[PDB]
């Protein structure tokens, strides 16, 4: 099932020698094992513009770092990791 | 999970020490740090390792003397401090995390016997009455911003005990931490609040930046009960 619990970014963003980007996220809540409610949005933080490469990101445990490869659009991108307002949100500008 | 460090060691000036840290998870996708604490002194970040590529970043003050290694096969992180001077007498902790350290080892005492961003915590000490609103400040010499986020964290430390993360990402409250602890601020000015001061809440509080290296800690604020 999808997850209710808390998250956090364990490492800095590494953009590939081609285009893609990786995001390592953590599980600080209750519901392990579960699905990661990860997504990407617009400059408005409303319009869902982007590409999710990782097929159904898994949250096996609490001490779990989910490897997530993705392809945002050109310019500003606001990646949403958990569920709600206390959920992760982070800016990334594609040069 | 949790971190297990090697035992206490006595060393002679000029000597070298290597401390281990075994994690009950795969250290590959995390940042492993070493943090030091001289007796009756604040927390000092020593450096960090990315165990996937072996990248090391050290505090300029320890640069040249420290080597940090990490074996993903064993999930052990190592910290070699060479040319041990008398001032290197401290409790050494390994930790895991970028947005605050939610995992800490238990500590390892090392006994030695025969520009750059500034973190200002205010006050150095305060006393409030039980059930009363206590606030602590943390101004940073430069914007601790990364990805449109404030990389300002808050810790709590009771004597002889390892630190505990309370607030990460300037506002975010760590699991198992009471709701009276509020976190706020943006840019360079930040605040830690405590709604109703409980007797457990008597500890030293630290703020920490982690947007870019060094992930400097503040000097600490010793919170106490108002003595009538």
């Amino acid at each position: 099932t999808m997850c209710s619990g808390k998250f956090s970014i364990d490492k800095e963003m590494a953009e590939t020698q081609h285009g893609t980007t990786v995001v390592k996220v953590k599980y600080e809540g209750a519901g392990a094992p579960c699905k990661v409610p990860i997504e990407i949005r617009d400059v408005n933080k409303e319009k869902v513009v982007g590409r999710i490469i990782s097929s159904t990101p898994l949250a096996e445990n609490t001490n779990s770092v989910t490897n997530i490869e993705l392809e945002p659009p050109f310019g500003d991108s606001y990646i949403v990791i958990g569920v709600g307002n206390s959920a992760l949100t982070l800016h990334w500008f594609r040069k | 999970v949790q971190l297990v460090q090697s035992g206490a060691e006595v060393k002679k000036p000029g000597a070298s020490v290597k401390v281990s840290c075994k994690a009950g998870f795969n250290i590959k996708d995390v940042y492993m740090s070493w943090v030091r604490q001289a007796p009756e002194q604040g927390l000092e970040w020593m450096g960090r390792i990315d165990p996937e590529n072996g990248d090391t970043k050290y505090d300029p003050k320890l640069q040249g003397r420290v080597t940090m290694t990490a074996d993903t096969s064993t999930n052990t992180a190592y910290m070699e401090l060479r040319s041990l001077r008398s001032d290197d007498t401290a409790v050494y902790y390994c930790a895991r995390g970028w947005e605050g350290f939610a995992y800490w080892g238990q500590g390892t005492l090392v006994t030695v016997s025969s520009s750059d961003i500034v973190m200002t915590q205010s006050p150095a000490s305060l006393a409030v009455s039980l059930g009363q609103r206590a606030t602590i400040s943390c101004r940073a010499s430069e914007n601790v911003d990364k990805y449109g986020n404030s990389f300002m964290h808050w810790y709590q430390q009771k004597p002889g005990q390892p630190p505990k993360l309370l607030i990460y990402r300037a506002s975010e409250l760590q699991w198992g931490v009471p709701d009276r602890f509020s976190g706020s601020g943006s840019g360079t000015d930040f605040t830690l609040t405590i709604s109703s001061l409980q007797a457990e809440d008597v500890a030293v509080y630290y703020c920490q930046r982690s947007n870019e290296v060094p992930w400097t800690f503040g000097q600490g604020t010793k919170l106490e009960i108002k003595r009538t």
